[PDB]
RNA sequence: GCCUGGCGGCCGUAGCGCGGUGGUCCCACCUGACCCCAUGCCGAACUCAGAAGUGAAACGCCGUAGCGCCGAUGGUAGUGUGGGGUCUCCCCAUGCGAGAGUAGGGAACUGCCAGGC
RNA sequence: GGUUCUCCCCGAAAGCUAUUUAGGUAGCGCCUCGUGAAUUCAUCUCCGGGGGUAGAGCACUGUUUCGGCAAGGGGGUCAUCCCGACUUACCAACCCGAUGCAAACUGCGAAUACCGGAGAAUGUUAUCACGGGAGACACACGGCGGGUGCUAACGUCCGUCGUGAAGAGGGAAACAACCCAGACCGCCAGCUAAGGUCCCAAAGUCAUGGUUAAGUGGGAAACGAUGUGGGAAGGCCCAGACAGCCAGGAUGUUGGCUUAGAAGCAGCCAUCAUUUAAAGAAAGCGUAAUAGCUCACUGGUCGAGUCGGCCUGCGCGGAAGA
RNA sequence: UCCUCCUAAAGAGUAACGGAGGAGCACGAAGGUUGGCUAAUCCUGGUCGGACAUCAGGAGGUUAGUGCAAUGGCAUAAGCC
RNA sequence: GCUCAACGGAUAAAAGGUACUCCGGGGAUAACAGGCUGAUACCGCCCAAGAGUUCAUAUCGACGGCGGUGUUUGGCACCUCGAUGUCGGCUCAUCACAUCCUGGGGCUGAAGUAGGUCCCAAGGGUAUGGCUGUUCGCCAUUUAAAGUGGUACGCGAGCUG
């Protein structure tokens, strides 16, 4: 339906993803982003070891408390934390004066608010179709009261099997639309890769300073706030590196703490660029007190989208805020295989990150200078046009040495099938 | 110059005005306060070309009607709603 | 958006459209969009046209919206049978008559105004024209 | 919640029209529910109750505007 | 023929504002009240008995358009009847014809009777 | 469900009220027969009226937008109210000018319709009252004014008119309801309405003037376009007009800024006229920098027409179904 | 079932599961007469009074009020003593 | 003395089931199908903020706009209630083109290979299985491809139940 829930409406604060048996104790972690969802924290209702009743998925005392909280606040919607069965939801909305809209329903609502493109809106529409499919039969019962059970002739299947087929046709249509969007993303992937362009994709916790890292790197303004999913749409701005040369970064939408698998599959069907990225820029934040569960969950999401197996330049956010240990530049190895702990969201770690771009590109310290061709003016003009070097020096006998080297390609053009009748190199 | 040839109206009314605009004239009225009003018809394209300039409305304007050279000024303009054309103009004798 | 804050009655009759418009002339500003045609402009259309002109003139000059959506247009849902009361109030429109100027603008040159007004005219369903201030 | 209710009336307007030969008391204006905009002057006082204007004498109806407040009055001229 | 009081007609060209002007002819204030009568207290108001005084206020009259108010002609909208194009709407012939403005008007007119030169 | 011989005259309704009523029934309105009654009734003209509809309007009730400035309320310094340091570059509230909206708004207010009186002409007393006999109380479409819907419907509910119902005939290819027009019978007689005159198929291959080149005519919008026809203006001109075309175009302006690219190739300072028939601190595309092109102007001799906009008539594309 | 407004087309009437609201009473005074009086709202000055009390002055004229819904009313007051 | 408030009041006094049903009627009134409509659905076009290293239109397209089809959910109740059999599968088809393959082209952010997108084009072709009643859907393995729709959601006086 084109009609939607009114923004700015009051709601209770019982619904805080899963309070228990998933994530950890994280009252505050859902509370901040639901303040971003737009309901103010007038009164909070918290429930411990909440009994998964068959009738309501909650005990009656807490049902009385949440009913009293929603009617005392005058809130339009009753709120439930745990993802519960549609029929228990129907029993609870029958018991209460106001209906109860599900966990994933409001997470879909805030996702639709943050979505500003039809690709993200198609992902949200797919997941919204999934959630509405979960709760359709209880909703369609009141419509079948008006129908009266009529329609027995014609469709010789069971009753609501036909409308289940109609919902399945909706699934078929939105599968075709998401396949079309994936085809557009594949065209964009073929556009961005030229077999010589390194590409990085920015992932991590959402609004964890990864967008601000992109802002400090590319000097292009990002949207940063306390609100989660402030940064959603990927933008690709070219940047220049002394050693790497030309690279581009695309700011992929992050994950909430424990993304649902339906949302994972929805954005994975929307975009395959995280899997098809040659290199990944992963920004891991220590915003939660218990960082390890966050790293495990987000890395399992990255393995679900097959991006953690791609080499990830890990960015250790909040570490600069603590200042427990400081970023330094040391030439320990030519690969330099160290886990970069820089938090460059403030830009304090960007020289160590530039040496990390040297660590992720092929970065041989020895740097054997290539043999100069006799015609060097064309090479000098090409070097000046592509990337004029910060320091220009000449070796003895007219040899020119510089940092950028293409040894294997130079071998392929200098000796493939050439006769070498002159034999200048002996 | 700002001098218009106008014709005194033989017939007056709604049908007369609509037939005038079909025949590419438009009605106007001259009132002075010392003598009787005179109702005239003028060619729409000429009065439009002159009202394009603001000096149509700023200074005195002279009409010739039946050979009497009458000096007058623009007081009120009625324009067609959704078209360039103008329906009527009301004139104060000066 | 652009809905009246208080209203005397919730739903209003469908009505018919008046013959012509008052408010034809430009008075607030030098340049204007005058509708040649009859129709209903929705509030989303009015917002879209204003957004087009303000992006075009790049926050230079002043834009006047000389119309306001005060008409509650009510729509019944899908799979509902006829009768059983009037429909719930779904959007707010303004009835536009021929000759109505809807947008005025000042502080921009004539070509910037004409570009901004044509970018509004693409958004609006009604046919429109550029009009300019005149001395009476 | 429900809006479908209405009261019923079948006369609340004038009956004599300034040329009636209204005879004895005949209602000039019945259920007008007002006194000022239809007052009685000429046939002494009508307007007994419910503000129905009745002719106190036989004759023709007269409608006039009179007074500082420009109220219109129903009168009856006797022959 | 020159004004004041009363009762009417008329019901903003009739009122409000601004400035001037009038005296115990009239009128209004004014002087007192344990008389008639009066105040949820109130010679405020209402009355009564009246001597001095004042036209200040009020009241009247004169000039002033600053407003209220009246207000054409012409145009427009609408509409009855007949016909036409017939996206929701219009057009033609014909008969009626607004409102809003506009020029302009606009500081009332009149009757009967009492008092004073 | 069926209801059986004939001819002549009149001829409805599908509405209101009420109903254990909604497909039934009673009263009334409408039909028929009989009796009586007044120029009764109708049309038109003139004279009396009341209104608050369409339309307008924004005083009131709500609603809007802009421009003006503070009573008081975030605040701007203020555990400075300064009984004064400005009443912040905030909202000012009323207010004052300018602009719109309304079914439940009116300081205005029609056309019509309604009612009353008078006067002719016309009408088979058409009007009313009483009495005998009913049917009907399932309506449909079209036009107008609306509610509801989606300003959907051969939709649904009202007011009014017309038609079907209960009305054939001619027209709209066929077609209850749309247009023309109301069949007593007969005629191998004329005239005509709507609609038409090239053949099917009766009647103009009529006359005059213009339009369109798509079979428009003979399905469809926003939007797009040097199609074609008019009209009113505008710029330029044989002190030469319109394109392409051959010459010039500054180095003091090429001075810095990701460096042997600095400028016009990210950005900024900068835009004198020397030696202007006519020369940009280069507009665009750019050039590996370095190259270039078209334009400020003149001979360009090609030599009278050329550039755009506005209104309007008819065309074109948009325009894909079993 | 009843009342008020609009739909409702300036007589009356007029429908829908159309749009908005009320009633199933109250008062022997809130009735009758006689006498008298007119309010909203704002500004200024003042008691333990302060956006808001009670007073005095000036603007404002019915923007008040009506025992209770809405419409018509209402200065001769139908409003208040 | 009446919440006879179903307020013109059946009586002082009265709830339900029927798939075990039966009777008189109705297409006056729902279910299938057709029909009008097309809000919704699908497809197309308009403006272009932008994403694209810069560049609106390689490819997508924000906020809004305008249509086309009858094609999904609906709206209506015109047709049949003195009978028009219900999904699906089997057998056999036929049409439209909004073309899955094969054919011919344009742009490409088209080096080749392979693609994306759009135009023309209906001649032919366009799977077998596990599951489930299934159209669907998911899955295994093919294929040049395993088209989308109409035909009473084709086809029960052809079959199955």
């Amino acid at each position: 339906m084109f009609d939607r829930y009114d923004a700015g409406e009051q709601a209770v604060l019982v619904h805080i993803y899963f309070t228990q048996d998933k994530d950890m104790e994280d009252l505050q972690e859902f509370e901040s982003l639901v303040s971003s969802a737009g309901v103010e924290a007038l009164q909070v209702i918290t429930g411990s070891r909440k009994a998964p009743h068959p009738k309501y998925f909650v005990g009656e005392g807490k049902a009385v408390e949440i009913a009293e909280a929603v009617k005392a606040t005058g809130a339009s919607v009753v709120l439930f934390d745990h993802a519960l069965s549609p029929a228990q939801e129907r029993n609870l909305e029958r018991l209460c004066e106001c209906r109860v809209i599900d966990r994933t329903g409001l997470i879909l609502d805030i996702f639709a608010q943050r979505a500003r493109t039809h690709e993200g809106k198609l992902q949200v529409e797919l997941a919204q179709l999934r959630h509405l499919a979960t709760r359709l039969v209880r909703g369609w019962t009141h419509l079948e009261r008006q129908k009266g059970g009529i329609g027995l002739r014609g469709p010789g299947e069971t009753q609501l099997e036909t409308d289940r087929r109609l919902l399945r046709n909706r699934i078929v249509q939105i599968q075709s639309r998401l396949e079309r969007v994936e085809k557009q993303r594949e065209q964009g992937r073929q556009s961005r890769i030229k077999a010589d362009v390194p590409t990085v994709s920015l992932v991590g916790y959402t609004n964890a300073g990864k967008s601000t890292l992109f802002n400090r790197i590319t000097e292009a303004r990002v949207y940063a706030a306390d609100q989660l999913f402030a940064t959603l749409d990927p933008t690709l701005r070219r940047i220049d590196v002394a050693d790497v040369g030309e690279t581009v970064l695309a700011d992929t939408v992050g994950f909430i703490r424990h993304l649902p698998h339906d949302l994972v599959a929805a954005f994975k069907a929307t975009l395959q660029e995280t899997r098809q990225a040659t290199l990944l820029l992963h920004v891991i934040d220590a915003a939660d007190v218990r960082v390890q569960e966050n790293i495990e969950a987000v890395n399992t999401v990255l393995e679900e989208i097959d991006a953690h197996e791609i080499p990830t330049l890990l960015v250790m956010n909040k570490i600069d805020m603590l200042e427990d240990f400081e970023p330094r530049i040391d030439r320990d190895e030519e690969n330099k295989p160290n886990r970069v702990w820089l938090s460059a969201q403030t830009g304090a770690g960007i020289p160590q990150l530039f040496q990390a771009l040297t660590e992720r590109l092929s970065g041989e310290v020895a740097q054997h200078t290539l043999r100069l061709p006799p015609q060097e003016g064309r090479l000098r003009s090409r070097f000046y046009q592509l990337q004029a070097i910060e320091k220009e020096w000449m070796e003895e006998d007219g040899s020119v040495s510089l940092q950028v080297r293409m040894p294997i390609v130079d071998w392929r053009r200098l000796c493939k099938q050439e006769p070498a009748l002159i034999d200048y190199l002996i | 110059m700002f001098t218009i040839n106008a014709e005194v109206r033989k017939e007056q009314g709604k049908g007369a005005s609509r037939r005038l605009r079909a025949a590419n004239k438009f009605p106007a009225i001259i009132y002075g306060g010392k003598e009787a009003p005179l109702a005239i018809e003028l060619d729409h394209d000429k009065v439009m070309n002159m009202q394009a300039k603001a000096e149509f409305y700023s200074e005195v304007l002279t009409i010739v009607v039946d050979g009497k050279e009458i000096k007058v000024k623009a007081q009120d303009v009625q324009r067609h709603p959704y078209k360039p054309k103008l329906q009527h103009i009301d004139f104060v004798r000066a | 958006m652009l809905q009246p804050k208080r209203t005397k009655f919730r739903k209003m009759h469908k009505g018919r459209n008046r013959g012509l418009a008052q408010g034809t002339d430009v008075s607030f500003g030098s340049f204007g969009l005058k509708a040649v045609g009859r129709g209903r402009l929705t509030a989303r259309q009015i917002e879209a046209a204003r957004r087009a002109m303000t992006r075009a003139v790049k926050r230079q000059g002043k834009i006047w919206i000389r119309v306001f959506p005060d008409k509650p247009i009510t729509e019944k849902p899908l799979a509902v049978r006829m009768g059983k009361g009037k429909g719930n109030v779904e959007y707010w429109v303004a009835l536009i008559q021929p000759g109505k100027v809807l947008y005025e603008m000042d502080g921009v040159p004539e070509e910037l105004a004409r570009e901004a007004f044509k970018l509004a005219a693409a958004k609006l369903p009604i046919k429109t024209t550029f009009v300019t201030k005149t001395v009476m | 919640g429900g809006s479908t209710r209405n009261g019923r009336d079948s006369e609340a307007k004038r009956l004599g029209v300034k040329r009636f030969g209204g005879e004895s008391v005949l209602a000039g204006s019945i259920i007008v529910r007002q006194r000022g905009t239809k007052f009685h002057a000429g046939a002494n006082v009508g307007c007994g109750r419910d503000h129905t204007l009745f002719a106190k004498a036989d004759g023709k109806v007269k409608f006039e505007v009179k007074g500082p407040k420009n109220r219109k009055f129903i009168s009856i001229e006797a022959e």
